[PDB]
DNA sequence: CTGAAAGCGCTAACAG
DNA sequence: CTGTTAGCGCTTTCAG
């Protein structure tokens, strides 16, 4: 009950309507009486209440995030991206992990919109048709970072996982290899079984390579997986010539593991990952990645929301930013 | 207004550094852009520069058109090597 | 237009004042109207309105975090273990980049508390009297993470690095080594300078050795500062047999520095770095590393909020969980 | 009721597994507790539990005092080696 | 047990 | 420009 726009507006002998013009700074303002008033607030070092705003005006500036996990190498970043474009439009942001479990996922979703944010970007691993059910009857907008819906209807930034891996391996093909491995991820994920794998085989196919399930191992995103990859591959009668890995910290795993059981990179075999995160840079050799611009997946998801929110007519909801391969010293010459 | 510069940074236009530009540009009331062998886009839009995909090694102009059309070009000037960008 | 409080009363012939009781889950109700409430409820799909309830109650449920930068290992870490504890206790968060810029640290700090948060959990390399005299001013309690603060006034959950660093350097010199050097972050934050080079520079003269000061790197947690360190340390002819580094991000770069110029390790020297961050593992050979409970320092910390929130005292505000030290393949 | 676990968490009782035992211990009214090196704390609580330090290669003993310090163990037993901490 | 009494702090809408 | 009108959706607070 203290210093409230009421304590103002009689310091400075006018209505609140007027301490509210000159708070949320509106032009109908006579610069003596702004004086005034902005006189008052410094006096009684008034600061005013979010809350009660957002009961009023129906608009709490601030929207969701649901990320699987923050202390990832990936989402943080990804994260980073998301803030700061919040932050350029004068945005908060509510930050909580799901750990990819669709209970607290779709929980948290309820949550939030309790809250009462003005939208929410969206990163998850398993977007079901009930997910989408759930977004289309959102009273605030819903954007996707990063993540793969099939039934793509709700508005998303991301790049094409499908062509991505497509050409990483078309450029191993284009180097005369013949035997390529994928390390992927939870096949439980469609962005693993729907995109990378099938782009994985869309250009051995068309470089008219027999596909080989044991050239295709299944890791957690986790760099011990990455050690377990490369052995289970190294291990078989028919070894590959260069391994493709969904994840830089797998591959930056499988880079490790040969190394430790003597094989030397890229002299005895080729590496490539994926994402292009700082972690590329950190090991030796350097790591040969496809660059995924995260950040900017991110930025451009939090960017497209703000437009979504105040209502501004958007061309194409669905955006795709382009990505690149970046050779280093992981793979031959 | 207008300039070609070549991006020198290592990252090429993307991340934080193409956030700073792309708020610097906004602070002029001048029409701001951002050209990329090919088409256009407005420096003063997130979207529109981040999709352009500029790597390091690229010819981009950046033109600006209006009153603060020269203290703009000027604060973009800095920018761009103030934040390892271009030369 | 959603549904009010206003329409689930009428729905069951029951003030808001009972429909609130119900939702809130207040003893004074009668499971006959409870029951009758609680399923008028699921009927009409009544979603409460946390912003209306918030403004009536002087609560919100929600928690706001500082932090320099989301992107670090170690501060990802750190947050996560926040977030974690926070929702064991029903508790929401707030997240803001202050990148160490003391403008907008403070600017978020007022920013948050307009949006009227329960608590707050503050991070930063720098806490200058200027910040303490902001903090005072908060209706809400505020509790520190991994930094230090020399005035000793806000109630922070940290370890020693001044005698972490210590621990490490006593470590080496029992192990033979006469030059030993230290690469620290920027001396600009006090976390560095007084107490990170003190533990250091205190255990020489605690083993008689003489003070080095081309001994001492000044990085910023870059790995590329970290090659720089390196390097710069073997230009000179009193070459050191073993490093420590403020932080591990930097140990590799370190590590790797060396391995690009020929020598190799621990074959010919010896690096410790300092956090124990997943990184210090994803190395070879694997990091030895002073051992600092990250997340642990998170969920303290945003656990000892959730008393202070609660009004319930507590036995000192200073806490200092307990570090070690493990060592792997970066030594001998 | 109790028993005697020995951790072989590469990195002692901390981190999420901490949580995700200090959580179950709070989901009965048994009042569990923590004997570790002589030092009894609030399995409940997590200021305490962490404030120990438990490392690897140690040992503890959890109490049970309710209508329930069966339901508690048996359950306290599960994750205490579901998350890969000791037996 | 309950309902009526009274706002919480602030935007909003339009006449004069 | 500026003041007036009138709540937004929910706790609070005690008689009864």
């Amino acid at each position: 009950m203290n210093i409230t726009i009421y304590d103002v507006a009689r310091e400075a002998n006018v209505s609140m309507a007027t301490v509210s013009r000159v708070v949320n700074g509106n032009p109908n303002v006579k610069p003596t009486t702004r004086k005034k008033v902005l006189e008052a607030i410094e006096r009684l070092g008034y600061r005013p209440n979010a809350v009660a705003r957002g009961l009023a005006s129906k608009k709490t500036t601030t929207v969701g995030v649901i990320i699987p996990d923050i202390s990832s190498i990936f989402y943080s970043e990804l994260a980073r991206g998301i803030e700061d474009i919040a932050t350029m439009y004068k945005y908060n942001i509510i930050l909580s992990n799901s750990d990819q479990n669709m209970e607290k996922e779709l929980h948290l979703l309820n949550t939030m919109l309790g809250k009462q944010v003005d939208g929410i970007v969206f990163m998850g691993g398993n977007i079901t048709d009930e997910h989408v059910a759930e977004f289309k009857r959102s009273p605030v907008p819903i954007v996707l970072a990063a993540s793969v819906e099939e039934q793509e209807e709700t508005p998303s930034v991301a790049i094409d996982y499908e062509q991505a891996i497509y050409d990483a391996v078309k450029l191993l093909v284009d180097k005369g290899h013949t035997d390529i491995a994928f390390v992927s991820g939870p096949m439980a994920e469609p962005i693993n079984r729907s995109k990378k794998l099938q782009g994985y085989k869309r250009a051995l196919e068309e470089a008219n390579l027999p596909f080989n399930e044991q050239f295709v191992a299944e890791g957690d995103y986790t760099y011990d997986s990455g050690l377990e990859a490369l052995q289970h591959l190294m291990s078989l009668d028919k070894k590959p010539t260069a391994i493709l890995s969904a994840t830089d910290e797998m591959a930056l795993g499988i880079i490790h593991a040969a190394q430790d059981q003597g094989l030397s990179i890229p002299e005895d075999l080729d590496i490539i990952g994926f994402d292009n995160t700082r972690l590329s840079l950190m090991v030796r050799p350097q790591l040969s990645t496809v660059v995924q611009p995260t950040y900017d997946i991110g930025a451009v998801a939090m960017r497209l929301l703000t437009k979504l929110m105040n209502k501004e007519p958007v061309e194409e909801h669905i955006v795709e930013l382009p990505h690149r391969i970046e050779l280093r010293k992981s793979t031959k010459a | 207004a207008q300039k070609t510069f070549k991006v020198t940074a290592d990252s090429g236009i993307h991340a934080r550094p193409a956030t700073v530009l792309v708020q610097t540009a906004s602070k002029y009331d001048a029409d701001v852009n951002l050209e990329y062998n090919g088409k256009t886009v407005n420096l003063k839009s997130i979207m529109g520069v981040m999709s352009l995909g500029i790597a390091k090694g690229a010819e981009i102009t950046i033109s600006a058109s209006g009153a603060d059309e020269n203290d703009a070009l000027n604060a973009l000037e800095e920018t761009m090597k103030s934040e390892g960008l271009g030369e």
